Order: structure tokens, then C-alpha cells, then sequence
């Protein structure tokens, strides 16, 4: 509280200071139960690569893909990635991916990026302008070259098949005018059941406790539980109103399974004045008290202060008609509020109470009736 | 021949789980009450622009329309997707080996891939390089015409066969009826209800009680 | 078509004409007026960052605004049971009614408390509770009051208006007949108190068809609440808006933190988050900005509530039109959720005859003017009558005072005018 | 204590100034919010994007505390045009309108200065010291009712008395007092007595 | 001068509408503030910055 008004004094009232949250237990790893090896030794050490002005594309599925061991191979000249960053590729997994396998001149791999143009990019080879994956390239100069005149060249991921023929003279004696291999690597992240993963492992599935977890790729924190939620058989995520993720299909046994965010709440520090006691109870707003002196008000679970039958003017208040204060050795105190005394009226049809004597009030009010006249140079006050 | 599309022609726009929700969407779809072009299949199949892309559908009860051909010139002059279903199977293909070019079924394989009482009903469209396929089976007591009733079609296959298409076709099988609606870019919105099912839908630029 | 502003009427004026009522109508015009919107408040650090620590430690580099959003919104939130307070804690005793209802004929049983509800409501009351209708770090904190409070400071107020009257307002309630507090209500828009008396069967039997005609005007339509559930429209679309935005990219390349927290490493997730911190917090900015707008609003509306609770309830309102389309005589405050609801008790005067009327009448050469009300003929004799209800007296010097010679006044005509 | 209401006032001000001044401390994302370490540790292009953030975040914060200096500019001056009526209505005149000016009946009220506001000292005539008595809402004579002119009728329990409404009083019961009108037998709850004829 | 509240209005709801319509013309650190200069000048990824 002290640090919350960033005060040594601390006023008779209740006090905001803290977001109260169940902490995630363990941490949870759930993937698809496939295991064989992706074929990327197939990809990036075949026999001959494709022309650019008919790449080859292949479809990677139903496999496990290390990455690292391509990010650290230094054979790359470029591993350039977008939507992802090259260490996080184990981490997340993927529908299908899919290699786009060519070779192209070194001085046109500047042209493979998602927004580029020009004499392979707005023709044979044209990424979407917003894909998501990694492009990877070296020079094949050693293998490729003879010239190797067999490598050819000329809407995005279009197909093609005067007429625009052109070859290129790769020879070993070539530096940007060697061939280059190229494989961009495209991550279909939609939301089917994942096929390429990291290899990651995955561990035992919690259920009714709050945890840390990982679906697929989607990390996050929660209470998970089983479900009603009758999910079509090509969903394997659900979404609230906020897009985060509300439901998911475990992609081992394909249950069903709400999350559900752990416990949370305002921590409201209920204090009389430091100039009168040290003593604190804290409400934690809205919790019930089985998650956290201890009792349970409709606003959530006060802890420290006393349960009282008695009720009293509301000296702090808490909610919900519940108020607390300090008192008799002494204690915080927590009561339903008292209204007022209460008070029947002796009416009949023929009585009256007529006052005999009087009394002259002097009241108070006192009202603001103009805030300090504050004027900002605002040219000073920004660049000063 | 033409007839009312009514409402029909609706998908799930993404494989994401929503109920009780009125999730608003932007795609290519069936413009709500616009003309389908419609046919019989005895005594029918020319080619047919493509456009933006294709809402098809036939009401059956004997199985006679049984494929699909889509590219620019669907001859093998350049490589064009072929369709068919064999009754134990739905296979496609992009091969160079020459098609039935007075096209129906007798009762370079690039990209090969393999998996009235009815209505049968597709969505096709072209992407950024992924041709896709979505569809719906349903009985129907109508054997007159396309019920004025809603029902949404759900996604079969991506298909990333990277060919430019501008034209299609469909074809029969011999020793039943079909339609064709072409798809416009849209906003929509639709209704996902308790169960995550889309029971109702707008087509936003019908009319202005749609807008 | 172009809008009728109302029927047309030509007023039949002229320099000798007056209307005077002969007969009234008791009505119970309701007025509806929000008092509390719904005390959010918000985490702001679980609403723009989600629980991630990579997150937070960008949200920090903004400094003291996510502490001055839950600084504003707790103002707003604290000053909602400030706004509830002033207008139904205006009494520091709960008074209760009589166990026998002696009301001189007036039916307070749906207005005043039923026994047979869990929480004590009355059944308008009850009425108006049935037809008035996350996850993400936002919260909805509780009212202070309970709406079980809420029912025992309205049956405070409205067991002292009853027993007691403005009384209550001043010093402890003082008991009186409610057949007698109308006669203070009565003689407060002029009308002579003995109106009430020789007609009070009919006043009580307009008065309980009045309350009879609002619960058949409550249980049939909606549109009666319409204030109170466009308040509670107007914060759960603001809390949606505040909600679906958590959904927009803003620029990033996900809404969903975690998306970029699982496919970006640090150094590039940093750009991306900072444009959704960015986006959310210039949405929470915008939320909050409305809220306080919005709550200046529902505070202007419960400090006019307070200000009609005060005047209109604990007393009697000389300000016309302030206290329903009428003459104003008292009203009954009721709860509703998120406001307040008065059954404005107004007299309307009704049964209108035209007669003949002079500005001072002529005796002994010298003018007589009245001391209460005007003077009027039916057409062949002259009376005197109090301005809001024909009575017709004969002309005196009890209801009659001098001023001089008749030859200055325009418009003065003779009679007799009588000495007891 | 009883300042509460202006020194509130003053420490919301106060408050949203100290946010404001500290507020040139924060980074809003650049390497120093010290705006003369950028233009001395960086040259005049790569500062330039820094400097955009300083004034992006310091632009922002200070629409930020003229939006809430408004909309407390607005709670002010809500504030002073009420000040303003109790000055005409309570100071500059008399209130009928019950618990506007304070808590009781309202007499005269005194205007005091204070620091950004005003003090009124609302003198107020509140009644104390009640008596119970049997009540009628008119009185029978010779078969005329009669009613008060002002006031209400009362009794001890052996005489009845005319007394105005606010502080008992007692009358002997007259035609002064009262008016006549009609028979008795339309009122619910008339009394008998004799109505004095002076 | 008389009306001077009602102009004063006039005026507040006037400069609020030119503020706003300058504004049109602010930089706000792009290349131009006329939307087209941007739209003729960059091809259209840059241009989106
Ligand atoms: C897709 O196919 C269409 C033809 O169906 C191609 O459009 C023609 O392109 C030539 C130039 O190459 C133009 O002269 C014609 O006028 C176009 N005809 C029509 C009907 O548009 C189109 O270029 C092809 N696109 C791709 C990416 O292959
Ligand atoms: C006061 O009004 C209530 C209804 O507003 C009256 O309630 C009725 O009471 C009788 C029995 O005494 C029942 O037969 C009716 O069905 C009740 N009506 C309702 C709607 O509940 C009550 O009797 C009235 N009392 C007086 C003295 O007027
Ligand atoms: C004043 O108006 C009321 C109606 O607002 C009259 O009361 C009605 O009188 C008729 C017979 O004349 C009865 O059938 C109704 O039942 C009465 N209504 C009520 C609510 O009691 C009243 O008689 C009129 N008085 C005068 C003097 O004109
Ligand atoms: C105007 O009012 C007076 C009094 O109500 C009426 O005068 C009475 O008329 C009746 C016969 O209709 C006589 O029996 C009474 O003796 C008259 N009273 C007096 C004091 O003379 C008069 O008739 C009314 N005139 C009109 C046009 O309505
Ligand atoms: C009121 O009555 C008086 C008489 O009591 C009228 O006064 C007479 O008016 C005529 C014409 O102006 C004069 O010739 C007489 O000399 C007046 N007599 C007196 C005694 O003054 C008067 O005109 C009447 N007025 C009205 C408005 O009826
Ligand atoms: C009610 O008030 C009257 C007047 O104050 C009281 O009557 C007087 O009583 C005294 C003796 O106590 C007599 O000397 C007077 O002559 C009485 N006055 C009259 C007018 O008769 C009466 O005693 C009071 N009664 C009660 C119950 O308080
Ligand atoms: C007020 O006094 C009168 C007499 O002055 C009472 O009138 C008598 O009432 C009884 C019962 O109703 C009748 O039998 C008599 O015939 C009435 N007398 C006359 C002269 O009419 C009246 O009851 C008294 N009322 C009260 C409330 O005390
Ligand atoms: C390609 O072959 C070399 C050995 O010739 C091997 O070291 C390398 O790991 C292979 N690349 C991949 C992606 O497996
Ligand atoms: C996945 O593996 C588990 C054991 O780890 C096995 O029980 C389960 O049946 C498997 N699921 C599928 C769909 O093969
Ligand atoms: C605070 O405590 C000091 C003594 O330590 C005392 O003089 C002062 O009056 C106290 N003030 C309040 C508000 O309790
Ligand atoms: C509190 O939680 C327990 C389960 O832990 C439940 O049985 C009880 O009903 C809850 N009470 C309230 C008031 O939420
Ligand atoms: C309060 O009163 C109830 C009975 O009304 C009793 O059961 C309970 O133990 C009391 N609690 C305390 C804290 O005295
Ligand atoms: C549909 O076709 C008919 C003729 O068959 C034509 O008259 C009508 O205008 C068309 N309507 C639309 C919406 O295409
Ligand atoms: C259907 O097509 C597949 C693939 O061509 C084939 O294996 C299967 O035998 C075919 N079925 C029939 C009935 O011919
Ligand atoms: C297969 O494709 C190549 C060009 O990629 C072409 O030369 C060859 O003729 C094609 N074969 C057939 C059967 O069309
Ligand atoms: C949801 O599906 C069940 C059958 O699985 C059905 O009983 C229920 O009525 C459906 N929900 C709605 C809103 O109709
Ligand atoms: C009064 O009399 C005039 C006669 O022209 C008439 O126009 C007017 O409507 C009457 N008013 C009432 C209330 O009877
Ligand atoms: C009233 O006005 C008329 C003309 O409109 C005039 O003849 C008559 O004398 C006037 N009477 C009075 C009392 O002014
Ligand atoms: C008036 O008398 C009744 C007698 O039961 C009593 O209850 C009430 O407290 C008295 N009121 C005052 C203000 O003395
Ligand atoms: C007052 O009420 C009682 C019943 O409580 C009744 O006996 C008495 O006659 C009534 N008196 C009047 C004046 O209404």
C-alpha cells in the first residue's frame, strides 16, 4: 500500500495494490504422436534442383523436423525468415510445410521476399506479399556449373509454362553469376489438425488445475477441463469473442478440452490510518476463499479482518453492504453495514406530532468553484 | 435455363471453432439471390468461364454427374486439374495424357492426389497459388429445385497445384440435374449457433437491410 | 411526411374570457432517471499484456499510464456509490410503515415492501427488475448498497413520504394522517384545501387507478425502461467494443500475444508487441475516455435525481414541470437496476367551462380586488373562485380588499359586493 | 476533514501534474527520456527516429492530461454554476427547495472564500422537540364543516387548538382561523367541537 | 456582440471542423500528407509504412 501512493502515510481506506493471480503449477506438452524424421536431406541434397521458370514444389506431413540443424548449417549464405525467427521454429508446429526447390543467379535472391518485383519476381517465381516461413540459399557453384546452360528462367505462387526462353552460362569460373540453389520454406499456420512439429516432447495431460500448456504450438496459461463443445471434425481450435483461443482438441487422444485463465482478482489492502495502527486485511476481489482469519462476502475473500453480528455506520467500505474499521486488545473489524436506526413511525389515521421548540443549524458546504489556472507551453514541454 | 440461388452457397470461411457468436467475414462467395445457371444431364456439359470462382451443385438420386475439369485451354495445349469420383474413391490429377474432349465416362502425373432424394453441393476458388474445395450432402423432398432453406458447406481439400484457371467444366457418366453460380468477393456475415453450426447468414451488398 | 408538431389550436382569448377547471384528474406521470453505471475496473496489465512478463517489461517504458487508467476508473467506480448514496441515503434512520394501513383510502400495498420476495422489493419494484435486463482482466466490482439496501432506503423514504411527508426532510419524521398531508399538498399548488375533503373517496380511487394504470403500463411495455436499459446497453457495448478490440491487429502480425511470443524471437517480437501494446492501450485510453464522458453524464443525471429525490420526495416542488407534466402534490421513489424510477403524483386540472371575468369589481365607487383566486360569471351573477378549481362564493369583504376609486382600472365592471 | 471537497480538489490537480512532470521521465520506448542525451549521444538521422518516440509518448501524455483536465474542467464548472445558484438562490435570497440549501428549513445563508472554492454557511431553522397529538382534518360547528386557514387542528386530549404547521402554538379555534365549506357528512374523519365567533 | 454565446458556438464548432480539415494537411511524418502523392510515389508495400 506504502508503494502503491508512493507515501509513508497511509489514510483510513482500502487500497488497490495488487493483481492476485493462481500460478500455473507444472507445464504442459501436448503434439501429435508421430515420429518419422522430415525429409530434408532429400530436399536440400538433390540430385539436381529445378529451373526457376518451373520450380519444383514438395509437401512435408505426417513428420518430425528438427530446424536447428539447418539454422546452424554455415553452407548458407542467407536463412532469411518472416512471420517466424529461425531459433523459434522447434517451439511451434505446422499443418503442412511446403518447399519451393530452384536455382536462380546470386544477384536475383534480393527478389525472393514477400513484396518484392522484378525479371524472375513479378514472373516465374512470385512470393504472396505477406507470406509467412523461411528462404534458404547458397551457392551451388561445386555441383551445378559446367555453362550450364540446362538451368532456365523467365499472381503470387503462379505456374507458367518472340517467346520468353532464357538460360544462364553457370561455369566454375564465375561470383554473383554462379548458380545459386534456393528452397523457400512456406508454413501453412492455419488451424487443421498439425502434421510437421518440432521435436519437442510431450509429457502426461493435467486436467481441472491450472497449468502452463502448449497445443501444438499454442502456448498459454490455464485451468484445462473437459468439454461439451461439439468441435467438426476440421477444427482443431476454438476462439472467444477476444480471438484467444477458448477450447482445443488434444491432438493425441482428440478430446475436447475447455481453458479456462486461473483464478484472478484485485488485492484491495483494507487499513485504518498508519497514524493509528499497523495492522491490514486484505479482500481479494471476487475470488472465493477455497483459492487463496479468513471470511467469504459476495465481493470476494477478505482475509485478517474479524466477522462481527453487530452492525455499525460504514467506516471503509468493502461491498456488497460488507464494511469494516478498526476496533477493540483491537482488531479490523467486517460487518454488514448498518443503514441507520431503525425507526417505526407511531402513525395512526388521527395522530400528529407537532415540534414544541426548534433549533437553529449552522451547516457547511463547501464547493470547488475554480481548479489552478494551468497553462502548458506545450513546444517547452515536448522538446524542451 | 436460370433459376433463383435463394441463400444458398455458404461455407465455413476457417477451420476455428466459434458458437453462439455472429462472426463477421470477407471472401469469395455466392451472391445471395443471384441467377444459377441450371441444366439436365440427359438429352448438357459445355465449358464455362470460371470468373472469381464457382459455386456447383446437382439434385440426384442415381449418380450421373461424376467430375470437374478446370484450366484455360482443358485439353493438354497446357496442364488443367481433372476431377473425378469412381464410387470407391475422389481422385484428381494435373497429368499431360489426353482428356475425353467431347467429355463423358464410360461406365506427367505431376500432381496426382487421391482420398431426386439428394442434393450435392461444392464451393470452388483460386488463391494465391491454392486451388480449394469445399462441399455439402443433403436429402431433400423437393425434387422440383434448390431448397429455399440454409444449410453451410464445409471444407473437402487444398489443393496448391499453382495453375492459372479461367474456365471449367463438369462431367457425366452413362453405359439428374446441375447448377453453376459464379462467386463474387463479398463481406458476409454469419451466425454460429450454441453447437459452433452456421444456421443463418448475410449477404452484405444484397440490399440495404443487408447493409 | 412532414411531422405534425401537435394539433393546432386557437386559444379562445379574448379582454373578458376565462376558463376556469370545474373538475381535476389525479395522474402519476413516471420519470426514469439512471443513477449508477456499472462499476468496472480493469487490470490493465492482464488486459494489454495477458500475463506475459515479455510484455510487461515493455508496458513499463509507458509509465504512470496504466496506474492513472485504474486511478480514473476506480473515480469513476467510488463515485458511483457516491451517486447511489446521495440519492437514496437522504435519511439517517429506516423508518417503517404501521402494521395496519389506515391511509384514508390510498393504496400504497404495490409501492411499499411484499414480505413474499427474498430480497423485501415492492411489486412495482419487482416489475421493474424483471423488464431491465470477462476472462480478460476487465472485472465488474459489486455496488456498495446491495439492492436489498437499495429496497430499505426506498422503503425508508417512502415509508416517511407516507407517514410523515416532507416533515422528515427537516428534522425527525413527524407523524400525520395522510388524509391531512394532502391538504398541505393541496394548499402548495393553490388549491383550497377542502377539495381534497369533499372529494377524497374519488381522489384515493384516481389515485389507486393511477398506480394500477403503471403496473399495467410496466408489465405490458418494454419501452417505459428505456432510459435505464440504453445505460446498461451503452456499458456492455462498451465493454464488448473493449472486449473485440483485443481481436484487432493494430499493425502487428497477430491479436493473439502469444501468437508472436511463440513464433518471434525477442528482438523482432519486441516491434511487434509494442504496436499491440500501442493499439490496446490507446483502446483502453479510449474506453476510459468515454467511461469518464459517460460517467459525468450518469453523475449530472444522479445529482438530478438527488436533487428530485430531495425536493420532489422529502418535499413538495413549487417548480413547474420539474416534478411531471402537472401540478405537483408528491412522489414515491421505487428502484430500478442501475437507477431510479418516481411515481410523480400531480394534480391536472380537466373539466374546463368558460365564463365571463373582470379584473376588479365596482361597489360604493370604490374597487374591490380578490384576495385568493379571480373573479367570474356563469353569465347573470358574479362569484369569486380559487384560480385551479371552479367553487363559485359569493363576492365579499372577507374574500375582497380595497384600492381607491374605480376610474383607473381598465376593465373594471359593477356588482354588489356583500358585508356579512 | 471538512476541506475534504477542495483539498480533494487540490491534490487531483496537484496529482495530475506530478503524473504529467513524471511523465517526461518515461521512455515511451527511446534509449533516455532526457531528450538532450539523444541530441548529444546520437547524430541528426538516427536521433530523429528516437526524438519521434519522445514526442509520440510525450504528445500522447499530454492529451492525456488535457482530455482529463477538461472533463474535470467540465466537474468544476458543474460545480461552480451550483455555487453560483446557492450564491442567488441561498445567499442573494431564500430557498424553498427542501435540502438544497443544507439540511432543514432553510433561513439565510453566508458566503465564505476558501482556496480554489467558497464556503456557505447555511443557516437552517431545524425542529426539536416534538409532542403527540390527537389529530382531524376539520371540525364540525352547526352542521357546517370548518378548516384551518393556516396550520392544523390538534387537542391536548381535552381541548382542541389551531397550530401552525411547524411549531406548536396552540389557538383558540375561530372563524378567524378557520373557513367553511359544506355539510359535514362528506368528510371522512370530522371531529366535533365549537368554532368560536370573535 | 450581443449574441456573443451563440457565435461563440458558431466559432468553437467552425474552428473544430477547419482543425479537423487542416489536419488533412499534416505530415504527421510521412512523405506528404495528400494520401496520392504516397500512393503515386512508392509502390504499394514501402508505401504502407
Ligand atoms: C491466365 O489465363 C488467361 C487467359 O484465360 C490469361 O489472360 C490473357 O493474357 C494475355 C497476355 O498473356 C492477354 O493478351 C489476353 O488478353 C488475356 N486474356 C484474358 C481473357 O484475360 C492470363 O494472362 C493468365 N495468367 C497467368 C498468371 O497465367
Ligand atoms: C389494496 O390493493 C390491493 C391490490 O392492489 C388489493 O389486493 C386484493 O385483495 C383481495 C383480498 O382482500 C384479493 O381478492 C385480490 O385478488 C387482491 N388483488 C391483487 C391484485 O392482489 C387490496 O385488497 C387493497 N386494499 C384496500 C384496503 O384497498
Ligand atoms: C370529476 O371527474 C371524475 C372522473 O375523472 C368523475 O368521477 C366519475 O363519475 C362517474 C359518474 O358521474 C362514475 O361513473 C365514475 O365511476 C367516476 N369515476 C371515479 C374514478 O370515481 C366525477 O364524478 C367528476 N365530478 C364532477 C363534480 O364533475
Ligand atoms: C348563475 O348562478 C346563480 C347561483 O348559482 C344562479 O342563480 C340562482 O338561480 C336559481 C334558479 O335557476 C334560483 O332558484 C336561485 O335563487 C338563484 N340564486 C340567486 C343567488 O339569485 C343563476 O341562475 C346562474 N345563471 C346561469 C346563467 O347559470
Ligand atoms: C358603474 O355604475 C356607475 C353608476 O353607479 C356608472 O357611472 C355613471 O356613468 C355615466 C356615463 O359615464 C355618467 O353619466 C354618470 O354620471 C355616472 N354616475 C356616477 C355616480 O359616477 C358607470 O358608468 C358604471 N360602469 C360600468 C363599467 O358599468
Ligand atoms: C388542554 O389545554 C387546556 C388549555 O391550556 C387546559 O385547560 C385549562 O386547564 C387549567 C387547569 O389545568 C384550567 O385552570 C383552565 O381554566 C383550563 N382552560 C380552559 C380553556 O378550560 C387543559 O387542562 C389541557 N388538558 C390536558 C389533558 O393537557
Ligand atoms: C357530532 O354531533 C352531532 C350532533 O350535533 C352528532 O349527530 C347525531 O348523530 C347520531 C348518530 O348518527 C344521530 O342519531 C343524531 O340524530 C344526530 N343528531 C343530529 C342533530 O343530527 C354527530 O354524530 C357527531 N359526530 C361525531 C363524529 O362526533
Ligand atoms: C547434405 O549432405 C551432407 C554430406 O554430403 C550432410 O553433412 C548434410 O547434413 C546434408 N544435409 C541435410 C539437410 O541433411
Ligand atoms: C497416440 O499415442 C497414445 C500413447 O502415447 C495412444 O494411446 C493413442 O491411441 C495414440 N493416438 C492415435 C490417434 O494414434
Ligand atoms: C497522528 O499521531 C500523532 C502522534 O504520533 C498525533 O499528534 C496526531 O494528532 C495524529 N493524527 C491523527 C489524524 O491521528
Ligand atoms: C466456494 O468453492 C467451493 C469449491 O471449492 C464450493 O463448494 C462453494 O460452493 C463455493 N462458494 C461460493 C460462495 O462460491
Ligand atoms: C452470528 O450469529 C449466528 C446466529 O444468528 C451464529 O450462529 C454465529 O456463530 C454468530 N457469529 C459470530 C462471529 O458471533
Ligand atoms: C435473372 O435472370 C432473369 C432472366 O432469366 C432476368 O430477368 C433477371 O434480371 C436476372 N436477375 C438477376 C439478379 O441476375
Ligand atoms: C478409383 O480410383 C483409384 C485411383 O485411381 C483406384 O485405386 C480404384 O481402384 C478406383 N476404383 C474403381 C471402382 O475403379
Ligand atoms: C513432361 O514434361 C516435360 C517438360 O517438363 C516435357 O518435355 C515432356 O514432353 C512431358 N511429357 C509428356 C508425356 O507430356
Ligand atoms: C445441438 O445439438 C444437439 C444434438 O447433438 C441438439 O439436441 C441441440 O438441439 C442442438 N442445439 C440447438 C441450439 O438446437
Ligand atoms: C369557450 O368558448 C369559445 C366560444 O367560441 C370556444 O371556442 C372555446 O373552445 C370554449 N372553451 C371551452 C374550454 O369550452
Ligand atoms: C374588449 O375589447 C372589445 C374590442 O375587441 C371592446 O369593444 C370592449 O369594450 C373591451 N372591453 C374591455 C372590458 O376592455
Ligand atoms: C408518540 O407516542 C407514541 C405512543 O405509543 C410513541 O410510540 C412515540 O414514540 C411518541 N413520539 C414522540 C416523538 O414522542
Ligand atoms: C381510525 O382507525 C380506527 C381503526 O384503526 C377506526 O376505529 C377509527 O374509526 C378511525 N378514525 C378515523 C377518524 O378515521
Amino acid at each position: 500500500t506504502k508503494c502503491t501512493l508512493k507515501s509513508f502515510t497511509v489514510e483510513k481506506g482500502i487500497y488497490q495494490t495488487s493483481n492476485f493471480r493462481v500460478q500455473p503449477t507444472e507445464s504442459i506438452v501436448r503434439f501429435p504422436n508421430i515420429t518419422n524424421l522430415c525429409p530434408f536431406g532429400e530436399v536440400f541434397n538433390a540430385t539436381r534442383f529445378a529451373s526457376v521458370y518451373a520450380w519444383n514444389r514438395k509437401r512435408i506431413s505426417n513428420c518430425v523436423a528438427d530446424y536447428s540443424v539447418l539454422y546452424n548449417s554455415a553452407s548458407f549464405s542467407t536463412f532469411k525468415c518472416y512471420g517466424v525467427s529461425p531459433t523459434k521454429l522447434n517451439d511451434l508446429c505446422f499443418t503442412n510445410v511446403y518447399a519451393d526447390s530452384f536455382v536462380i543467379r546470386g544477384d536475383e535472391v534480393r527478389q525472393i521476399a514477400p513484396g518484392q518485383t522484378g525479371k524472375i519476381a513479378d514472373y516465374n517465381y512470385k512470393l504472396p506479399d505477406d507470406f509467412t516461413g523461411c528462404v534458404i540459399a547458397w551457392n551451388s557453384n561445386n555441383l551445378d556449373s559446367k555453362g550450364n546452360y540446362n538451368y532456365l528462367y523467365r499472381k503470387p505462387f503462379e505456374r507458367d509454362i518472340y517467346f520468353p526462353l532464357q538460360s544462364y552460362g553457370f561455369q566454375p569460373t564465375n561470383v554473383g553469376y554462379q548458380p545459386y540453389r534456393v528452397v523457400v520454406l512456406s508454413f501453412e499456420l492455419l488451424h487443421a489438425p498439425a502434421t510437421v512439429c518440432g521435436p519437442k516432447k510431450s509429457t502426461n495431460l493435467v486436467k481441472n488445475k491450472c497449468v502452463n500448456f502448449n497445443f501444438n504450438g499454442l502456448t498459454g496459461t490455464g485451468v484445462l477441463t473437459e468439454s461439451n463443445k461439439k468441435f467438426l471434425p476440421f477444427q482443431q481450435f476454438g476462439r472467444d469473442i477476444a480471438d484467444t483461443t477458448d477450447a482445443v482438441r488434444d491432438p493425441q487422444t482428440l478430446e475436447i478440452l475447455d481453458i479456462t485463465p486461473c483464478s484472478f482478482g484485485g488485492v484491495s489492502v483494507i487499513t485504518p490510518g498508519t497514524n493509528t495502527s499497523n495492522q491490514v486485511a486484505v479482500l481479494y476481489q471476487g475470488v472465493n476463499c477455497t483459492e487463496v482469519n479468513v471470511f467469504q462476502t459476495r465481493a470476494g475473500c477478505l482475509i485478517g479482518a474479524e466477522h462481527v453480528n453487530n452492525s455499525y455506520e460504514c467506516d471503509i467500505p468493502i461491498g456488497a453492504g460488507i464494511c469494516a474499521s478498526y476496533q477493540t486488545s483491537q482488531s479490523i473489524i467486517a460487518y454488514t453495514m448498518s443503514l441507520g436506526a431503525e425507526n417505526s413511525v407511531a402513525y395512526s389515521n388521527n395522530s400528529i406530532a407537532i415540534p414544541t421548540n426548534f433549533t437553529i443549524s449552522v451547516t457547511t458546504e463547501i464547493l470547488p468553484v475554480s481548479m489552478t489556472k494551468t497553462s502548458v507551453d506545450c513546444t517547452m514541454y515536448i522538446c524542451g | 435455363a436460370y433459376t433463383n440461388s435463394f441463400t444458398r452457397g455458404v461455407y465455413y470461411p476457417d477451420k476455428v471453432f466459434r458458437s453462439s457468436v455472429l462472426h463477421s467475414t470477407q471472401d469469395l462467395f455466392l451472391p445471395f439471390f443471384s441467377n444459377v445457371t441450371w441444366f439436365h444431364a440427359i438429352h448438357d456439359n459445355p465449358v464455362l468461364p470460371f470468373n472469381d470462382g464457382v459455386y456447383f451443385a446437382s439434385t440426384e438420386k442415381s449418380n450421373i454427374i461424376r467430375g470437374w475439369i478446370f484450366g484455360t485451354t482443358l485439353d493438354s495445349k497446357t496442364q488443367s486439374l481433372l476431377i473425378v469420383n469412381n464410387a470407391t474413391n475422389v481422385v484428381i490429377k494435373v497429368c499431360e495424357f489426353q482428356f475425353c474432349n467431347d467429355p463423358f465416362l464410360g461406365v506427367n502425373c505431376t500432381f496426382e492426389y487421391v482420398s431426386f432424394k439428394n442434393l450435392r453441393e461444392f464451393v470452388f476458388k483460386n488463391i494465391d497459388g491454392y486451388f480449394k474445395i469445399y462441399s455439402k450432402h443433403t436429402p431433400i423432398n423437393l425434387v422440383r429445385d434448390l431448397p429455399q432453406g440454409f444449410s453451410a458447406l464445409e471444407p473437402l481439400v487444398d489443393l496448391p497445384i499453382g495453375i492459372n484457371i479461367t474456365r471449367f467444366q463438369t462431367l457425366l457418366a452413362l453405359h439428374a440435374a446441375y447448377y453453376v453460380g459464379y462467386l463474387q468477393p463479398r463481406t458476409f456475415l454469419l451466425k454460429y449457433n450454441e453447437n459452433g453450426t452456421i444456421t443463418d447468414a448475410v449477404d452484405c451488398a444484397l440490399d440495404p437491410l443487408s447493409e | 411526411y412532414t411531422m405534425s408538431l401537435g394539433a393546432e389550436n386557437s386559444v379562445a382569448y379574448s379582454n373578458n374570457s376565462i376558463a376556469i377547471p370545474t373538475n381535476f384528474t389525479i395522474s402519476v406521470t413516471t420519470e426514469i432517471l439512471p443513477v449508477s453505471m456499472t462499476k468496472t475496473s480493469v487490470d490493465c496489465t492482464m488486459y494489454i499484456c495477458g500475463d506475459s512478463t515479455e510484455c510487461s517489461n515493455l508496458l513499463l517504458q509507458y509509465g504512470s499510464f496504466c496506474t492513472q487508467l485504474n486511478r480514473a476508473l476506480t473515480g469513476i467506480a467510488v463515485e458511483q456509490d457516491k451517486n447511489t448514496q446521495e440519492v437514496f441515503a437522504q435519511v439517517k434512520q429506516i423508518y417503517k410503515t404501521p402494521p395496519i394501513k389506515d391511509f384514508g383510502g390510498f393504496n400504497f400495498s404495490q409501492i411499499l415492501p411484499d414480505p413474499s420476495k427474498p430480497s423485501k422489493r415492492s411489486f412495482i419494484e419487482d416489475l421493474l427488475f424483471n423488464k431491465v435486463t470477462k476472462f480478460n482482466g476487465l472485472t465488474v466490482l459489486p455496488p456498495l448498497l446491495t439492492d436489498e439496501m437499495i429496497a430499505q432506503y426506498t422503503s425508508a423514504l417512502l415509508a416517511g413520504t407516507i407517514t410523515s411527508g416532507w416533515t422528515f426532510g427537516a428534522g425527525a419524521a413527524l407523524q400525520i394522517p395522510f388524509a391531512m398531508q394532502m391538504a398541505y399538498r393541496f394548499n402548495g399548488i393553490g388549491v383550497t384545501q377542502n377539495v381534497l375533503y369533499e372529494n377524497q373517496k374519488l381522489i384515493a380511487n384516481q389515485f389507486n387507478s393511477a398506480i394500477g394504470k403503471i403496473q399495467d403500463s410496466l408489465s405490458s411495455t418494454a419501452s417505459a425502461l428505456g432510459k435505464l436499459q440504453d445505460v446498461v446497453n451503452q456499458n456492455a457495448q462498451a465493454l464488448n467494443t473493449l472486449v473485440k478490440q483485443l481481436s484487432s491487429n493494430f499493425g502487428a502480425i497477430s491479436s493473439v500475444l502469444n501468437d508472436i511470443l511463440s513464433r518471434l524471437d525477442k528482438v523482432e517480437a519486441e516491434v511487434q508487441i509494442d504496436r499491440l501494446i500501442t493499439g490496446r492501450l490507446q483502446s483502453l485510453q479510449t474506453y476510459v475516455t468515454q467511461q469518464l464522458i459517460r460517467a459525468a453524464e450518469i453523475r449530472a443525471s444522479a445529482n438530478l435525481a438527488a436533487t428530485k429525490m430531495s425536493e420532489c420526495v422529502l418535499g413538495q416542488s413549487k417548480r413547474v414541470d420539474f416534478c411531471g407534466k402537472g401540478y405537483h402534490l408528491m412522489s414515491f421513489p421505487q428502484s430500478a437496476p442501475h437507477g431510479v424510477v418516481f411515481l410523480h403524483v400531480t394534480y391536472v386540472p380537466a373539466q374546463e367551462k368558460n365564463f365571463t371575468t373582470a379584473p376588479a369589481i365596482c361597489h360604493d365607487g370604490k374597487a374591490h380586488f380578490p384576495r385568493e383566486g379571480v373573479f367570474v360569471s356563469n353569465g347573470t351573477h358574479w362569484f369569486v373562485t380559487q384560480r385551479n378549481f371552479y367553487e363559485p362564493q359569493i363576492i365579499t369583504t372577507d374574500n375582497t380588499f380595497v384600492s381607491g376609486n374605480c376610474d383607473v382600472v381598465i376593465g373594471i365592471v359593477n356588482n354588489t359586493v356583500y358585508d356579512p
